[PDB]
């Protein structure tokens, strides 16, 4: 199950510049 | 995409253009589930009125590109078939506004190219929820010209009642509505040829990014008052195992 997991972020453990609007959210 | 901002190189590797062959044309959004499944709304491909009754062969569908050549990145598949929804009610509310495209050939995931996940039960549970925000991306109108850049935006899910009151059209339970409401202070929400495009959301249980939504319908583009509305996809992922598990 390899879905989900940007290889440019997820993967290198990076955030993008808007993800923590969504995590803020819930 | 209205008032959003340009995506960052491999924010959205799922993402899929949808081509008319010849001519060459970018008709709609759509996203990658699979190295050989992609996701997008039916009236994308299936839809009279306005012409539109495509056939595989008249269209081609591009993965991995970041602007309107990158000789190495991104990726051109044909299509092996076409699946719309056998109820996907065209003449009236565009319910149940979904399809599957099977490429010619899988393709390969890379740092640009990659698979969105589907929802599981406690997944749509838990995230489908009044206020909680998700992402909707496209290579849509700007405005009610197009960017060069993959535009994104962030918009909270709204609630049944609200979504109802927001309009005459006939709304189903295959369908749901976000968006910013005037008097929240942020603007946003998809436009034409954004159709097919996820409406992803990124689950705290396993840090992944489900697609929750896809692309179908509004009035206007963010128009104070109005508020995008988006297939519901995991009341529909029964018809689509039905048809991958053909």
């Amino acid at each position: 199950a390899d879905c989900g997991l940007r290889p440019l972020f997820e993967k290198k453990s990076l955030e993008d510049k808007t993800e923590r609007e969504l995590l803020e959210s819930y | 995409i209205v008032e959003g901002s340009d995506a960052e190189i491999g924010m959205s590797p799922w993402q899929v253009m949808l081509f008319r062959k010849s001519p060459q044309e970018l008709l709609c959004g759509a996203s990658l589930i699979s190295d050989r499944w992609v996701l997008t709304a039916a009236h994308c491909l299936l839809y009279p009125p306005w012409d539109k009754n495509f056939t595989e062969n008249d269209l081609l569908v591009r993965i991995g590109k970041h602007s309107r050549y990158e000789r190495n990145i991104e990726k051109i598949s044909m299509l092996e078939k076409i699946y719309i929804h056998p109820r996907y009610n065209w003449r009236e509310n565009l319910d149940r506004d979904i399809a599957l495209m099977k490429l010619k050939k899988p393709v390969a995931f890379s740092d640009y190219i990659h698979p969105v996940c589907l929802p599981d039960r406690e997944t749509a549970a838990s995230l489908l929820q009044a206020g909680y925000k998700g992402r909707v991306t496209g290579w849509g109108n700007l405005k009610e010209g197009q960017p060069s850049v993959l535009q994104v935006v962030n918009l909270p899910i709204v609630e049944r009642p609200v979504c109802k009151d927001s309009t005459r059209i006939r709304i189903t339970d295959n369908m749901f509505c976000a968006g910013y409401k005037p008097d929240e202070g942020k603007r946003g929400d998809a436009c034409e040829g954004d159709s097919g495009g996820p409406f992803v959301m990124k689950s705290p249980f396993n840090n992944r990014w489900y697609q929750m939504g896809i692309v179908s319908w509004g009035e206007g583009c963010d128009r104070d008052g109005k508020i995008g509305f988006y297939t519901h996809v995991f009341r529909l992922k029964k018809w689509i195992q039905k048809v991958i598990d053909q």
